């Protein structure tokens, strides 16, 4: 089979500048008809890949123009000309010129952007989860830029690991952020049994973490 | 333009067969067409499966060997993908995709729909509240948010107001433990319209055919 190469893996791009990536081949995609069946296709987070070039230099039906594909043979290259916050997912290369039709393994274009610190938001157990005997504490860590950041829990002021669970969601195109969400499970008993919760975020904005608490049974 | 959707359930037992439908409108099925079935991994490789065309003549991926079926009901503008002995390396969210069989062009793919093979039981969610405390409501905005826990399979769907709150919305990916996930989602808003302007999470599960409408209530007096 084919095999698609597609580099860089990942490209970080400042809005209104261009973008460049490209596909590499293992066999030519041109065909006895002088037809190349070469695509480029976009994935927006939570979408499905949609069409940007085909024929491996045609803008798909309904495309933007500010997308060029080039190349033949085996090398083909997309161009973004100026690069949009809507821009950013994973794109894509595909080919149908030889059985069975394969996909490239994919770049994903991030929005480069101004640091910007999380909004922390921490939230006690519901009085229905407790009468469940389990307590959930969560915390938000919302809009931040850059994505890497680190989530700490004390209970009593001191950190606890296990039972913590997190999840990131991917580039936001309404500003370029990104946000998680961290969630400490505990039997109800063993919540019960402390009183302060602490949710600690450390991100590259600030040298002093972002701190957000509660007491139980106080409002 | 041309509009596919796929339909099918979303969850198989091991070893026996995932049967998906694609609804095809603004098109005929038996005009220009090829028909294919794509497939991506949790990782997000994509895996072309197979097509069915316009005259009914099919193809499929050779790593799929015998497992494939690929059909077509013209009198209902259907096409539909069997694909028999599945194991838990057939999980996927499997799309429809129409691609012009004369130059590819025209990609149009479905919404996408995601295929657990396991053999855990659907268990509907417990959809709790988040509710501020009270120091962290006197700023300009305020955060509340639902917990959805202890679902499967996937997934549910969650909106704020039933949609017409959109905007401030983070929904995070879901995470399984133990044959079970747990979705949280939060909304930011003006804080002098909360409380005035009432909030509700609204869950649906449609594997276990649940729905949660959960209005948020403020800690203290309500």
């Amino acid at each position: 089979d084919v095999v698609m190469t597609q580099s860089p893996k990942t490209i970080s791009v400042t809005i209104g500048q261009p973008a460049s990536i490209s596909c590499k081949s293992s066999q030519r995609l041109l065909n006895s008809n002088g037809k190349t069946f070469l695509n480029w296709l976009l994935q927006r987070p939570g979408q499905s890949p949609k069409r940007l070039i085909y024929l491996g230099t045609k803008l798909d039906s309904g495309v933007p123009d500010r997308f060029t594909g080039s190349g033949s043979g085996t090398d083909f290259t997309l161009k973004i000309s100026r690069v949009e916050a809507e821009d950013l997912g994973v794109y894509y290369c595909w080919q149908g010129t030889h059985f069975p039709y394969t996909f490239g393994g994919g770049t994903k274009l991030e929005i480069k952007r101004a640091d910007a610190a999380p909004t922390v938001s921490i939230f006690p157990p519901s009085s229905e989860q407790l009468t469940s005997g389990g307590a959930s504490v969560v915390c938000f860590l919302n809009n931040f830029y850059p994505k890497d950041i680190n989530v700490k829990w004390k209970i009593d002021g001191s950190e606890r690991q296990n039972g913590v669970l997190n999840s990131w969601t991917d580039q936001d195109s309404k500003d370029s952020t990104y946000s998680m969400s961290s969630t400490l499970t505990l039997t109800k008993d063993e919540y019960e049994r402390h009183n302060s919760y602490t949710c600690e975020a450390t991100h590259k904005t600030s040298t002093s973490p972002i701190v957000k608490s509660f007491n139980r049974n106080e409002c | 333009r041309v509009q596919l959707q796929q339909s099918g359930p979303g969850l198989v037992k091991p070893s026996q067969s995932l049967s998906l439908t694609c609804t095809v409108t603004g098109y005929s099925i038996t005009s220009d067409f090829a028909w294919n079935w794509i497939r991506q991994f949790p990782g997000n490789k994509l895996e072309w499966m197979g097509y069915i065309n316009y005259s009914g003549f099919t193809s499929h991926n050779p790593s799929l060997k015998s497992r494939i079926s690929i059909t077509r009901d013209t009198s209902k503008n259907q096409f539909f993908l069997q694909l028999n002995s599945v194991t838990t390396e057939d999980t996927a969210t499997y799309y429809c995709a129409g691609l012009l069989w004369y130059d590819g062009g025209a990609g149009s793919w479905g919404q996408g729909t995601l295929v657990t093979v396991s053999a855990a039981k659907t268990t509907a969610p417990s959809v709790y509240p988040l509710a501020p405390v009270c120091g962290d409501t006197t700023g300009s905005s305020v955060t509340l948010g639902c917990l959805v826990k202890g679902y499967f399979p996937e997934p549910v769907t969650l909106t704020w107001n039933s949609g017409s709150l959109s905007s401030g919305v983070h929904t995070f990916p879901a995470v399984l433990q133990s044959d079970l996930y747990t979705l949280s989602s939060s909304v930011t808003v003006t804080s002098s319209t909360w409380p005035s302007q009432s909030i509700t999470c609204n869950v649906a599960h449609p594997a276990s055919s649940t729905k949660v409408d959960k209005k948020i209530e403020p800690r203290g007096p309500t």
